[PDB]
């Protein structure tokens, strides 16, 4: 069911979802051991994902939350690093995408910084680094991030000492 | 999966030690989300 579009480097589409990768690179507390150390990215390539049944999964309940929350989606667009971006993208988030160790529970993490869920990609942490060199800050090899829509609704407000 | 608190349909977590660093957000229905752009990329070593 799915498809991936690839986008032209040249399409407006492209340039504002690297705009959004780009500028929201931050330096993190760990010095760069869990996701290693840049200030920003080589974009090789973005590209849509269409699966009309995952999407019509998707607006269906962001019209149950939006009518529960006075006519208010609160659709924001996220981050989600993961070794099972394959997975995903073919068979939609579920509860096996579910981060049990997490900071407000069991449930699915998004990030507005692009350079958090970089820390994601290869595991809890960073994991072991990339599967060739076993190197966290890889410069080599390949990663891939998800951007996602996301639906908030009434959100509720955590200050973490984060 | 665990559930949103009662009346909630997400969790918004905010920093409030480092100025600099950005909200991290948790649902707990998957049809919450859609994954809608695959970025391949390398990270750059600082010059
Ligand atoms: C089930 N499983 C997970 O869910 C993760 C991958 C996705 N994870 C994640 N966590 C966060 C952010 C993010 O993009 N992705 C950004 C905001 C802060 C936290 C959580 C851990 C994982 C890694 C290894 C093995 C299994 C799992
Ligand atoms: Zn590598």
């Amino acid at each position: 069911g799915t498809i991936l579009i690839d986008l032209s480097p040249d399409d407006k589409e492209f340039q504002s979802v690297e705009e959004e990768m780009q500028s929201t690179v931050r330096e993190h507390r760990d010095g760069g051991h869990a996701g290693g150390i840049f200030n920003r990215y080589n974009i090789l390539k973005i590209q849509k994902v269409c699966n009309k049944k995952l999407w019509e999964r998707y607006t269906h309940r962001r019209k149950e939350v939006s009518e529960e929350n006075h006519n208010h989606a609160n659709e924001r667009m996220l981050f989600h690093g993961s070794p099972f971006v394959n997975a995903i993208i073919h068979k939609g988030f579920d509860e096996r995408h579910a981060y049990i160790g997490g900071m407000f529970g069991a449930g699915i993490y998004f990030a507005e910084n692009s350079s958090k869920s970089n820390q994601y990609v290869y595991g809890i942490g960073g994991g072991t680094g990339c599967p060739v060199h076993k190197d966290r800050s890889c410069y080599i090899c390949h990663r891939q991030l998800l951007f996602c829509r996301v639906t908030l609704g009434k959100s509720f407000l955590q200050f973490s000492a984060m | 999966m665990a559930h949103s608190p009662p009346g909630h349909h997400s969790v918004t977590g905010r920093p409030s030690v480092n100025g600099l660093a950005l909200a991290e957000y948790v649902i707990y229905r998957g049809e919450q989300a859609y994954p809608e752009y695959l970025i391949t990329y390398q990270i750059m070593r600082p010059e």
